[PDB]
């Protein structure tokens, strides 16, 4: 059981040069090589570099990697938006107990993107939901950056809290831009009270805050 | 390093002709023996690799064979972009060692030259040196004679020409003949000429102007 | 040829040496394996195969090559013959008759000549 | 043209075995100088290195499991085969097959896994039993009505253990399709929501349909979205 | 589209030492060799060394062996000549070229530009002086029509002489140069155009020293 250590978090601008480092022992990286992977959220990790410097084919030239001693190293010369994923090295140790030691993990976030305002959708409760005597209202956050939004479901004007959970979608492979969702799920015995709720929404991308109510309807 | 001879060292031929350039070496170079056809300003091109084998795009005209010691290069009709130094090189050991080169001039019918005159300007005139260029234009042979006369005085030592290289389409050459005179010399003659002789000219054409 | 490239291998498990360079389009290659059991012991070496190809240097077309020759050595002891490959040596399983010396040899038409030295031991039985 | 393809996901109760197995596609296992290995993905704890196997059945196991860990192979129908002993909830990981080259070189030991497979979870839990999904329509209304766009989905919300898979239209629909990552409710099941952004041009002109796959119970659920009674 | 770039004419001093640089591109750089010939003013070819892109290792002709240098640049694309010593027997035009093998045998596919390298003792490459030759047969030019441009002094060579920007390729005459008494040369180059032309279209020649760093445009019309 070991582990090679990695910067947690590497960010840059598009096109500056980010580099992502690899530390190891003499039983690993030492005398063996290090190999280079990348990972999309949701999808299997990908071969980047072997052989401390070799690339596959497919793996543009801006990519690069290096081996001194006991550290290793990667550059994402050119950083583009596709470059944005979490990078994880490896490498074998050769000891009486052979192993293959991975990284810890380094996160590469592309800074510098168009700051995108989210779109609010407002679903009022299902049918067949509420005969199963569970209301959900659904607030949905379709396409941002960064993810840092926050949203406050307002309930005749009356602020709630502790009910509510979220979820969030990683950066899109197309646009990169997140998507939000916010279920309150307030049980039948209140969602009866009344027939108005809101759930609003603070972004940067956003001069005041945007709300979207349901009453009536 | 491998001795490469050449031979010959220039030829002259009309188009339509089979020409046979050779190449011989101090040792046994195997097939490592290549022909290149350098064309006046610009790098040499490889024509045929191997001894034998055609680099692509050349011309089929051109035919390679040998071994060891002596290798030819033909060209079976000769057309006029074929104007050229031809080299052979030797692929077999390091060194590399190249031959001295062949210059092939195509023999072509006599073409009379096209003679112009050009009288010094003022631009260069307010310099104090005055510049009067005569033209021959497209011509062949290349022999050709050019006196200047200033005044109808025969005029030697001040004169300078320069002809250009055979055309890759006509086959023709260009002379210019400068006559470089002082500012104030030139302001104290009046008639310039200069009379051109050559194959293609049963009498001397003389062009002239007059200033100064 | 730098030093001894040592090659510490598991019991009844595959070993690869590989001898990385770069080759010149359409230069003439030719590489030897030669392999020294002086580990197993208790200019005459055993010539394993002698290959030889042209480069194309594709980096994806897989090239031919030639097998010139290969010895009968590891057929007399009844074992596989490694497998050899244009820069590689492969054993499928490494066992005490196949521990020892491997040396490699290229020789292009470029006139160049390289040679790279690896030694196959056991790790825990050395 | 490589491929590599995993047991399906489930349930394990605390202490049994675990067992999974990986199908190779576009050759055989018995090419030259390739590991078939097994590595894992527990999310927060990163990439873990299980084992590899060879066509011999030379093996190589992460030393931390090799008291409870055994692999095994099959040249026969090209497949590779896992075993984890003892397993605790700890073990709960998306478990990767990868097929791994490896050479010795002027520079050392090279060993790295090039074509891998997809992911499968394990969850080790004796916290709930397995589910069935239970869907409801997110139906759609005039949002963003000042010249934009609508949005509309399907809520799963009763589910154990995890995955499961939601397309729209029997994948006809990808544009805008962003299904949400999974919520474990106080229920001790599992909940999402997969929702889609459609023009406002095709609210009563279109079809909307959704596909859930919830493979550890053997379910699988369509469900009709449809537009609200007044819109 | 192999193609080879090499660095501007220089003017060099006896003992100073020339690096001449050659750009590559339209190939994979680590695949074939590069050599580097001379071609001496109104001789043929010699052949100074040859380099490996990957082992940066060069082989060198006996005359030139601790007088050149041969480097590379992989990330760039770019090889390096330096000779050192300088004299007057090295003025030459210098070329790179790519080297094609096939099995024993190797030749030159695809060549540089040429690189003029002048031994000289001058110390101040002088630039071009352009005149007009002015199309004016007597305003009466029956057929063809001759204009054109006098390079009058420049040091050292080489001058490119285009016209109407590289337009005009057709009946262009550039002569070779003639050393002047002053150690300074000069050139000429004409053009054969029709007579039609010439109060219609433009004529422009472009002349361009590079050793002294001087590019002059100059519009030639028939005088008046």
């Amino acid at each position: 059981q070991s582990v090679l250590t990695q910067p947690p978090s590497a960010s840059g601008t598009p096109g500056q040069r980010v580099t992502i480092s690899c530390s190891g022992s003499s039983s690993d990286i030492g005398p063996n090589t290090v190999h280079w992977y990348r990972q999309v959220p949701g999808t299997a990790p990908t071969l980047l570099i072997y052989s401390d410097n070799q690339r596959p084919s497919g793996v543009p030239a801006r990519f690069s990697g290096s081996r001194s001693g006991t550290s290793a190293s990667l550059a994402i010369s050119g950083l583009q938006s596709e470059d944005e994923a979490i990078y994880y090295c490896a490498a074998w140790d050769d000891s009486l107990n052979p192993l293959y030691v991975f990284g810890t993990g380094t996160k590469v976030t592309v800074l510098g993107r168009t700051v995108a305002a989210p779109s609010v959708f407002i679903f009022p409760p299902s049918d067949e939901q509420l005969k199963s005597g569970t209301a959900s209202v659904v607030c949905l956050l379709n396409n941002f950056y960064p993810r840092e939004a926050k949203v406050q479901w307002k309930v005749d004007n009356a602020l709630q809290s502790g009910n509510s959970q979220e979820s969030v979608t990683e950066q899109d492979s197309k646009d990169s831009t997140y998507s939000l969702s916010s279920t309150l799920t307030l049980s039948k015995a209140d969602y009866e009270k009344h027939k108005v709720y809101a759930c609003e929404v603070t972004h940067q991308g956003l001069s005041s805050p945007v709300t979207k109510s349901f009453n009536r309807g | 390093d491998i001795q490469m001879t050449q031979s010959p060292s220039s030829l002259s031929a009309s188009v339509g002709d089979r020409v046979t350039i050779t190449c011989r070496a101090s040792q046994s170079i195997r097939s490592n023996l290549n022909w290149y056809q350098q064309k006046p300003g610009k790098a040499p091109n490889v024509l045929i690799y191997a001894t034998s084998s055609l680099q692509s795009g050349v011309p089929s005209r051109f035919s390679g064979s040998g071994s060891g010691t002596d290798f030819t290069l033909t060209i079976r009709s000769l057309q006029p972009e074929d104007f050229a130094t031809y080299y052979c090189q030797q692929s077999y050991s390091l060194p590399w060692t190249f031959g001295q080169g062949t210059k092939v001039e195509i023999k072509r019918t006599v073409a009379a030259p096209s003679v112009f005159i050009f009288p010094p300007s003022d631009e260069q005139l307010k310099s104090g040196t005055a510049s009067v260029v005569c033209l021959l234009n497209n011509f062949y042979p290349r022999e050709a004679k050019v006196q200047w006369k200033v005044d109808n005085a025969l005029q030697s030592g001040n004169s300078q020409e320069s002809v250009t290289e055979q055309d890759s389409k006509d086959s023709t050459y260009s002379l210019s003949s400068t006559l470089t005179l002082s500012k104030a010399d030139y302001e104290k003659h009046k008639v310039y000429a200069c009379e051109v002789t050559h194959q293609g000219l049963s009498s001397p054409v003389t062009k002239s102007f007059n200033r100064g | 040829g730098q030093r001894l490239i040592e090659v510490s291998v598991e019991e009844n498990h595959p070993f690869t040496l590989r001898a990385p360079i770069q080759r010149i389009y359409g230069v003439r290659y030719t590489e030897t394996w030669s392999f020294l059991p002086s580990l197993t012991c208790t200019t005459k070496e055993d010539q394993l195969a002698e290959i030889s190809y042209r480069f194309q240097g594709k980096k994806e077309a897989d090239q031919p090559w030639i097998v010139v020759n290969t010895s009968t050595l590891f057929d007399e002891l009844e074992l596989d013959p490694p497998e050899i490959e244009p820069g590689v040596l492969k054993v499928l399983r490494t066992e005490k008759q196949y521990l020892g010396v491997y040396i490699w040899n290229m020789r292009g038409s470029d006139g160049t000549s390289t040679y790279a030295t690896f030694l196959v031991t056991w790790k825990g039985d050395e | 043209q490589v491929q590599l393809q995993e047991s399906g996901p489930g349930l394990v109760r605390p202490s049994q075995t675990l067992s999974l197995t990986c199908t190779v596609s576009g050759g055989s296992i018995t090419s030259g100088s390739f590991y078939w290995s097994w590595v894992r993905q527990s999310a927060g704890k990163g990439l873990e290195w299980i084992g590899r196997i060879f066509k011999t059945g030379s093996t190589t196991y992460k030393p931390s499991l090799k008291s409870r860990v055994t692999m095994s192979v099959d040249t026969s129908k090209n497949q590779f085969s896992l075993k984890l002993s003892s397993v605790t909830a700890t073990d709960t990981a998306v478990y990767f097959c990868a097929r791994a080259p490896f050479y010795n070189d002027f520079s050392g030991y090279s060993y790295y896994f090039d074509y891998w497979g997809q992911g499968t979870l394990v969850t080790v839990s004796s916290a709930a039993s397995t589910k069935g999904p239970s869907v409801f329509p997110l139906a759609p209304s005039s949002k963003s009505t000042s010249g934009g766009t609508a949005a509309l989905g399907c809520l799963v919300k009763d589910y154990f253990p995890e995955p499961v898979t939601v397309s729209w239209n029997s994948g006809a629909l990808t544009s805008g399709v962003h299904t949400f990552p999974a919520v474990l409710q106080s229920s001790g099941l599992y909940s999402l929501s997969s929702v889609v952004t459609v023009p406002s041009s095709s609210l009563g002109t279109q079809t909307y349909i959704c596909n859930v796959n919830h493979k550890p119970s053997n379910t699988k659920v369509d469900k009709r979205v449809e537009p609200k009674s007044c819109d």
